[PDB]
């Protein structure tokens, strides 16, 4: 999958892991928390 | 005199199940030629009366 994130409010955070969900229909695939691979260092306020 | 405590538990709301075999398809084709040669000799006797 090719995903990027966003950002809104006030505030930064470091070292992002999103864990994300994936849905076909009604089903669930798998749920992922994020490895090192796709993890974020930086996130400055309304950016991606 | 009351206490803080939580208290969780799961619910199931589908199952999915999935199996596991091999399948496999094959198709083929053959051609093939041959050629016989042959030579023969024979002998015969016989007598009436």
């Amino acid at each position: 999958a090719n995903v990027r994130y966003y950002n809104t409010g006030t505030a930064p955070m470091y070292k992002v892991t999103p864990t994300t969900n994936l849905v076909l229909d009604g089903d669930t695939l798998s749920t992922i928390k994020a490895q090192e691979n796709q993890i974020g260092n930086n996130l400055s306020p309304g950016d991606t | 005199l009351v206490a803080a405590y939580p208290i969780v538990g799961v619910g199931m709301e589908k199952l999915i199940i999935s199996t596991n075999e091999h399948a496999s398809t094959d198709q083929g084709k053959t051609v093939s030629r041959a050629t016989t040669n042959s030579k023969t000799e024979s002998n015969t006797a016989g007598v009436s009366v």
